[PDB]
Parts: structure tokens; C-alpha cells; sequence
RNA sequence: CGAUGUCGGCUCGUCGCAUCCUGGGGCUGAAGAAGGUCCCAAGGGUUGGGCUGUUCGCCCAUUAAAGCGGCACGCGAGCUG
RNA sequence: CGCUGAAAGCAUCUAAGCGGGAAGCCCGCCCCAAGAUGAGGCCUCCCACGGCAGCCGGUAAGGACCCGGGAAGACCA
């Protein structure tokens, strides 16, 4: 199940059989291991992925024990990849190859505070007809003394978005190992300059 | 004269084999060993009785078709939240739930009660963590 | 009117060894196990077996005759074994062996293969007669039902995959 | 398979069987097999 | 009765199953294709429009289908009126 | 819907046992999640500090405050 840490870039589209395919760039590796995680140890198998070079004045004592052990240069980004144990002590994008799917996990742009219509896809009231102060409300929340509460899980309005987001099966379009680039084709979640997850797609 | 009030008492560790038990009349006893109903001096309002190690768990039995038809039940809060998990299967998966439940409900409502659980340690398989405490081995 | 009572004969050399709640049969063809009920007894004697009920009580009753049919199989099994014969029946239906595998073309879009599980054999001496044989009288009728069920007897037409012995019972079409 | 409150053997080849807890009907002929419920 | 705002729509759902569709079956006066009838099944789905305050219903054009009921004939300290 | 099969010499999917079998059930996918007080685990950092399971005090590893900001955001985080 391999995986590795990246920074999504950007959009473009490329040329490939005379199709306009839509892009979006993320810069992935190079990601050295800093720990294993074994069953006899931890429970599970996983590797820690580190990611970014960091300002070693700004990483504290306990962090540097942690990557010393390694015998590893200070990182910006810490994240495990489950199931997966490469057989080196780094990762590239290397352990992807062009035609192979990929899921994308990343933080999806935050809207804040965000109302019934745009959350939720209400269809809000009229905006004639009579309609008083209405327009962009969620109507009715219930029914009446039966059962006189509102449900678990009513959607209302609320903080949107910034928040853990995985899409599925993504193609790689291509992978240019010299800038540790990858094309993935289509949408990842987020901003540029988000960090995202790439692994190895769970769809077949 | 009043009646005589204990001062506290270093609890007694038990140990208990689950194997082949009937499922409900195993619990009514652990209970009463939670409840310390056993003891002479027994006093309703602290808790006084035993700890209660028991291993074997996942091979506690059961009469009649109980073990398709008996079913614990979970809800969630939420519209159609009703869990419905058969004893077969709450057996297959954590099996050690099966006696908690039982002596859970034969425990009082409350404070008191809750904490009673607590002393309560099942297991499924044959061993326990518990030689520190040198549990004494209880026929019931 | 009693098959529990009724001793069940051991053909030389089959050894019938009883044991807690199963007996062991063993002979030319191989060997069977038989789950038995702990409340039957079973005895064996010279060159017979037999089956002894503790009462008269309709579970005994009925527990007795199964009991002693059970062994009785095992015993036919391991001696002269089982064996079960499918016809096939239509225009283009045929079968083949491939390798262990029967190989059905029954007029699907594709053929059917049915895979030999242990101790089953299949045969196919004719493209429309199929054999299966082994030592476990219901693994034999299993699996014999399961290459019949791959496509069934037609209600309007002689066609499809038949016991042999099975009579062709139609409906009129029109 | 026809399924009824009142169950009964409709033809002399009809033959009422208990199975899991049901009253069935089967017969040779399909029209006959019944279920009570 | 020192007040529990009553139809219909809109919004937002959620539940029942005596199931409209999709999935699985038996029987058929089941050749096939298409149906009929009963059984299992509530996961999801169940269109847009003309008329009329309408609910309902009729109609137009489609559809896999254009289900029926409960929630104070759900929902006016949410809107309409 | 079957296999094997008595009671009930036949028969029976069943009484012992075994197959097959739904958009439905459990899992699998995605998201939250140890206040899971049953408060879990692993890696790393500090250290046995003064006076009087408690108190005062100065520290350590760390953290907060303050400031420049931010596709984070009502404030807060
Ligand atoms: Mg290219
Ligand atoms: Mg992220
Ligand atoms: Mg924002
Ligand atoms: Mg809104
Ligand atoms: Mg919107
Ligand atoms: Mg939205
Ligand atoms: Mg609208
Ligand atoms: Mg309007
Ligand atoms: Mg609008
Ligand atoms: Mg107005
Ligand atoms: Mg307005
Ligand atoms: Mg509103
Ligand atoms: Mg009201
Ligand atoms: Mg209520
Ligand atoms: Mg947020
Ligand atoms: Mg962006
Ligand atoms: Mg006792
Ligand atoms: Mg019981
Ligand atoms: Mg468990
Ligand atoms: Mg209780
Ligand atoms: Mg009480
Ligand atoms: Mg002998
Ligand atoms: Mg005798
Ligand atoms: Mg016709
Ligand atoms: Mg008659
Ligand atoms: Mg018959
Ligand atoms: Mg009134
Ligand atoms: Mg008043
Ligand atoms: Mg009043
Ligand atoms: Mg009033
Ligand atoms: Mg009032
Ligand atoms: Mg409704
Ligand atoms: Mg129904
Ligand atoms: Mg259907
Ligand atoms: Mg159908
Ligand atoms: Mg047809
Ligand atoms: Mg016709
Ligand atoms: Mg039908
Ligand atoms: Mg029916
Ligand atoms: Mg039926
Ligand atoms: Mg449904
Ligand atoms: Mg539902
Ligand atoms: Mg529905
Ligand atoms: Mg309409
Ligand atoms: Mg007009
Ligand atoms: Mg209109
Ligand atoms: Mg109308
Ligand atoms: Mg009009
Ligand atoms: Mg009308
Ligand atoms: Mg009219
Ligand atoms: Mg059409
Ligand atoms: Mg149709
Ligand atoms: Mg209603
Ligand atoms: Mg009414
Ligand atoms: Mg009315
Ligand atoms: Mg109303
Ligand atoms: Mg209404
Ligand atoms: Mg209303
Ligand atoms: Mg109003
Ligand atoms: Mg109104
Ligand atoms: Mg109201
Ligand atoms: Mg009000
Ligand atoms: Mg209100
Ligand atoms: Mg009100
Ligand atoms: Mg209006
Ligand atoms: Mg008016
Ligand atoms: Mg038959
Ligand atoms: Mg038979
Ligand atoms: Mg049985
Ligand atoms: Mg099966
Ligand atoms: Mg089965
Ligand atoms: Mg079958
Ligand atoms: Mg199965
Ligand atoms: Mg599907
Ligand atoms: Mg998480
Ligand atoms: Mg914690
Ligand atoms: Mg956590
Ligand atoms: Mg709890
Ligand atoms: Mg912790
Ligand atoms: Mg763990
Ligand atoms: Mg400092
Ligand atoms: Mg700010
Ligand atoms: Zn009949």
C-alpha cells in the first residue's frame, strides 16, 4: 500500500492524444523514513514519512531526539502511511508509475461559517412572492410534539470545509522524477500549497 | 448499640472459570461477589466487595436457540440508529462483552454500581494479567 | 419397519472402529469418519455391525435408523463406493474432461467449468453421459446436483443436464 | 407455491410435511405446494 | 375555551411497509419476449408541465418507476396566505 | 432450491449433519473519534532543585503572553 508526502502546486491541463487533459501538479517526494511502525512494537504496520526541510532553530529538543534517531535532518512534516514499508530509507515519486490510479487526500479550502445553501445545497425560499426574510433559510427543522426534538445530524448551518478529504482513483498522467513532480488528472482538495497524501488507489 | 459499621478493608482478588457456565447464572453470582453480599459485614452505601477475574469468557453457555435468537441492541441518537448485534456474533467479536452485559444488569443503578463494575475483570482465553494481585481460584 | 435394528453387514476387509460420539471406517477405497450421537450406541460384531437405541423415546427413535444408515454408507463407500450418472440432453449440449475439470457447453455464452473437489472424480465417457464417483455417498449427490443445477431440465423441451433414470416430464408450448 | 391460512392436501399424491417450523404442502404436482402463512 | 392558530402550497426531513421501481424467489392457462398472481425485501430511487386555492383528480410529454400511509390530516416563535 | 436422512422398511431440505441463495444484514470504502473517566499505544525530550500522596520558592524540557501574518477564522481556535 504505498504512499508519500506532498504539496499540491497546481492546475494546468496537458496535450495527450489530442485530449485536453486537466492536471493538477504536486510536488511529492522526496520523503525520507524517520520511524517504522511494527506489530511487535506498535500493534500495526506503517511508516513515518517526513517531508519539507525545517529551520533546525525552530525545531525543539524532543522533535530533534526523534529524527536523530533516524539519523535523519529535520523536517517540516511528520505522517504515517498505513500498510506500507518501502525497502529503502526514502521515498520518491518514483513509486509511482504513469497509468497507475491514486487516491488524494488533502485539507479542502475552509468556507467558515457557512449557510444552508452553500453547506448543504438547500434549495433556501423564494425571493417574491410574499417571502419574508426567508431566502436563504432551512425551513422547517422538525414536526411538532412528536417528537417535540430535532434528529442527531440535522444539517444546518456551520464551519465548512477545512477538513480531511480523500478522492478516489485518480489517474497519474505523468511523474517527473528529476522535480519530484507529479501530474495527477483532475481535482485534489485544497489550496496550492497544501499538503495532500498520495497513495496507491483501494478501487479496483 | 449501633449497628456495626466496617472500616475499610483490603478486598479479596477472586478468580473464576467460565468454561462451560451457564451464561445468567453465572452473572446472578458474580454480582453478589461485586456486591460483597457474601460478607458479614456487609454494608450497602461503600464498596466492599471482591475483585472478580474470569477467563474463559468466549466459552460461557447458553440454553435453547439463544445463540442465533438472543439479540443486544445499541442506539446511536441518530435517525435509525438501532444496532442489533446477534449472540453469535457478539461471540466472534468481542466475546468478553457477552458476561459483562449479563452481570452489568444484575449490578444497582448508579454511582456505587458503576464503580462496582469496575472490579470486574473478564477475559476470553485462559489467562488474565492479574498473578500481582494472586487472585484465589473460587468454585461456583 | 425398523432400519436401526436391521444389522449392518461388513464385507472383508473393511475395519469398523467405534470411538466417542464418531466410528472410523476404513477399507479398499479409503477412509470415512461418522458423526455419531453419544446416546446411540454402536457395536460390532463378527463381520456385522449394529446400532442399539437407550429407549423408546421418539429422539432415540428417530436418532436409530439414521444412525445405522449413516454407517451402513461409509461401510458401501470404502468398499465398493459411490457413483452418480448425468445425462445430457439437447442439440449443441456436450460435455469434456479438461485436465480433473468438467468442462459443460450447455448453451451459455460460455462453457462451465466444475472443479473436482477431494474425493470426487469426474468422467466422461460419452460427450453426453458424465459420471461423478467417490467414497461420500452425500458429497457424491452434492456435487451430482450441482452439475445438474448448472442448467436444469427444460419444462418444454428435452434439454439440459438429467439424472440418469430421471423421467423427462413436459408441458405443451402452444 | 401458494400461501394460505388453511393448508390442505388438494390431490391423493398431496403429502403435508413439517419443516422448520412450517406446515408445507408438496405434491407432484407444482399447483399443490403449499405454505402456510 | 386566564387560547393546543384548523385548509392548501413552499422549505426541511424522518419513519412504517399492506412494495410503484430496482434486487431475489415459487406458481402460471410460464414456448420465447412480454405479462398475471403470490412470497422475500424499506438500501436507494420514485420526472417536468396544462387546469384548478385546492388536497385529490383529469390531461400533455416522458419514465426503471412516476407507491400508499404515519409524524398535532409532520412542519405559520420557519415562510406563504 | 437442494444433498445426505430417520422417526414412519416407502417418502420427507430436517428431527443429527451439509450445500446454494437478495439492491437487503455484517464487514470492506470515505469522514469523525481515547471525556472509549474502560481516559489506550509508540518515538523522543527534561530530571533525582531549594525552604517548610501537602505548602512556598527559583528552574528544566517545554508552553503561553506580545508582535508580523494566513485560501484558518464571527470572537475563540
Ligand atoms: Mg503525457
Ligand atoms: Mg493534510
Ligand atoms: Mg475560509
Ligand atoms: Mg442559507
Ligand atoms: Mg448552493
Ligand atoms: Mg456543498
Ligand atoms: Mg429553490
Ligand atoms: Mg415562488
Ligand atoms: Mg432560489
Ligand atoms: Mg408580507
Ligand atoms: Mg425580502
Ligand atoms: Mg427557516
Ligand atoms: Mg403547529
Ligand atoms: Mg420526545
Ligand atoms: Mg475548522
Ligand atoms: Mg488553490
Ligand atoms: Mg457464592
Ligand atoms: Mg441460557
Ligand atoms: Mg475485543
Ligand atoms: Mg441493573
Ligand atoms: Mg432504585
Ligand atoms: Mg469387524
Ligand atoms: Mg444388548
Ligand atoms: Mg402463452
Ligand atoms: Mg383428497
Ligand atoms: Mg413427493
Ligand atoms: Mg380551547
Ligand atoms: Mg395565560
Ligand atoms: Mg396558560
Ligand atoms: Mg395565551
Ligand atoms: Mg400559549
Ligand atoms: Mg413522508
Ligand atoms: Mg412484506
Ligand atoms: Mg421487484
Ligand atoms: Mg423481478
Ligand atoms: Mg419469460
Ligand atoms: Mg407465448
Ligand atoms: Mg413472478
Ligand atoms: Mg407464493
Ligand atoms: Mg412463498
Ligand atoms: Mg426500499
Ligand atoms: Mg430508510
Ligand atoms: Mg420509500
Ligand atoms: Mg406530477
Ligand atoms: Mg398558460
Ligand atoms: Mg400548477
Ligand atoms: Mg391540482
Ligand atoms: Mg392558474
Ligand atoms: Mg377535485
Ligand atoms: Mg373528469
Ligand atoms: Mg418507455
Ligand atoms: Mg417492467
Ligand atoms: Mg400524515
Ligand atoms: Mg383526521
Ligand atoms: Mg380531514
Ligand atoms: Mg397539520
Ligand atoms: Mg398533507
Ligand atoms: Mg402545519
Ligand atoms: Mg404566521
Ligand atoms: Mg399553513
Ligand atoms: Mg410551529
Ligand atoms: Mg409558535
Ligand atoms: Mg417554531
Ligand atoms: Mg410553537
Ligand atoms: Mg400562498
Ligand atoms: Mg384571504
Ligand atoms: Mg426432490
Ligand atoms: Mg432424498
Ligand atoms: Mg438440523
Ligand atoms: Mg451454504
Ligand atoms: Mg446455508
Ligand atoms: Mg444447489
Ligand atoms: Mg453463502
Ligand atoms: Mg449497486
Ligand atoms: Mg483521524
Ligand atoms: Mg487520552
Ligand atoms: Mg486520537
Ligand atoms: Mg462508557
Ligand atoms: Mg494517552
Ligand atoms: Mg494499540
Ligand atoms: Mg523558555
Ligand atoms: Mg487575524
Ligand atoms: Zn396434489
Amino acid at each position: 500500500m504505498k504512499g508519500i508526502l506532498g504539496v499540491k502546486v497546481g492546475m494546468t491541463r496537458i496535450f495527450r492524444d489530442d485530449r485536453a487533459v486537466p492536471v493538477t501538479v504536486i510536488l511529492a517526494g522526496p520523503c525520507p523514513v524517520v520511524q517504522r511502525r511494527t506489530p511487535e512494537k506498535d500493534g500495526y504496520t506503517a511508516v513515518q514519512l517526513g517531508f519539507l526541510p525545517q529551520n533546525p532553530k525552530r525545531v525543539n529538543r524532543p522533535l530533534k531526539g526523534h529524527f536523530a534517531k533516524a539519523g535523519v535532518e529535520p523536517v517540516r512534516i511528520l505522517r504515517e502511511i498505513r500498510d506500507f514499508n518501502p525497502e529503502g530509507d526514502t521515498v520518491t515519486v518514483e513509486i509511482f508509475k504513469p497509468g497507475e490510479r491514486v487516491d488524494v487526500t488533502g485539507t479542502s479550502k475552509g468556507r467558515g461559517f457557512a449557510g444552508v445553501m452553500k453547506r448543504w445545497n438547500f434549495a433556501g425560499g423564494p425571493d417574491s412572492h410574499g417571502a419574508h426574510k426567508i431566502h436563504r433559510h432551512p425551513g422547517s427543522i422538525g414536526n411538532r410534539k412528536t417528537p417535540g426534538r430535532v434528529y442527531k445530524g440535522k444539517k444546518m448551518a456551520g464551519h465548512y470545509g477545512a477538513e480531511r478529504v480523500t478522492v478516489m482513483n485518480l489517474e497519474v498522467v505523468d511523474v517527473i522524477p528529476e522535480e519530484n513532480l507529479l501530474l495527477v488528472k483532475g481535482a485534489v482538495p485544497g489550496p496550492n500549497g497544501g499538503l495532500v497524501i498520495v497513495r496507491e488507489t483501494k478501487k479496483a | 448499640m449501633k449497628t456495626y459499621v466496617p472500616k475499610q478493608v483490603e478486598p479479596r482478588w477472586v478468580l473464576i472459570d467460565a468454561e462451560g457456565k451457564t451464561l445468567g447464572r453465572l452473572a446472578t453470582k458474580i454480582a453478589t461477589l461485586l456486591r460483597g453480599k457474601h460478607r458479614p459485614d456487609w454494608t450497602p452505601n461503600v464498596a466492599m466487595g471482591d475483585f472478580v477475574v474470569v477467563v474463559n469468557a468466549d466459552k460461557i453457555r447458553v440454553t435453547g436457540k439463544k445463540l442465533e435468537q438472543k439479540i443486544y441492541t445499541r442506539y446511536s441518537g441518530y435517525p435509525g440508529g438501532l444496532k442489533k448485534i446477534p449472540l453469535e456474533k457478539m461471540l466472534a467479536t468481542h466475546p468478553e462483552r457477552v458476561l459483562e452485559h449479563a452481570v452489568k444488569g444484575m449490578l444497582p443503578k448508579g454511582p456505587l454500581g458503576r464503580r462496582l463494575f469496575k472490579r470486574l475483570k473478564v477475559y476470553a482465553g485462559p489467562d488474565h494479567p492479574h498473578q500481582a494481585q494472586r487472585p484465589e481460584k473460587l468454585e461456583v | 419397519s425398523r432400519i436401526g435394528r436391521l444389522p449392518i453387514p461388513v464385507p472383508k476387509g473393511v475395519s469398523v472402529e467405534v470411538a466417542p460420539g464418531r466410528v472410523k471406517v476404513k477399507g479398499p477405497k479409503g477412509e470415512l469418519e461418522v458423526p455419531v450421537s453419544p446416546e446411540m450406541r454402536v457395536v460390532v460384531e463378527e463381520g456385522v455391525v449394529r446400532v442399539e437405541r437407550p429407549s423408546d423415546e421418539r429422539r432415540h427413535k428417530s436418532l436409530h435408523g439414521l444412525t445405522r444408515t449413516l454407517i451402513a454408507n461409509a461401510v458401501k463407500g470404502v468398499s465398493e463406493g459411490y457413483s452418480k450418472e448425468l445425462l445430457i440432453k439437447g442439440i449443441g449440449y456436450r460435455a469434456r474432461l479438461v485436465g480433473r475439470a468438467l468442462e459443460l457447453t450447455v448453451g451459455f455464452s460460455h462453457p462451465v467449468v466444475v472443479e473436482p473437489p477431494e474425493g470426487i472424480t469426474f468422467e466422461v465417457p460419452e460427450p453426453t453421459r458424465v459420471r461423478v464417483s467417490g467414497i461420500d455417498k452425500q458429497k457424491v449427490g452434492q456435487v451430482a446436483a450441482n452439475i445438474r443445477a448448472i442448467r436444469k431440465p427444460s419444462a418444454y423441451h428435452e434439454k439440459g443436464i438429467y439424472y440418469a433414470g430421471e423421467p423427462v416430464r413436459l408441458k405443451p408450448g402452444k | 407455491m401458494k400461501v394460505r391460512a388453511s393448508v390442505k392436501r388438494i390431490c391423493d399424491k398431496c403429502k403435508v410435511i413439517r419443516r422448520h417450523g412450517r406446515v408445507y404442502v408438496i405434491c407432484e404436482n407444482p399447483k399443490h405446494k403449499q405454505r402456510q402463512g
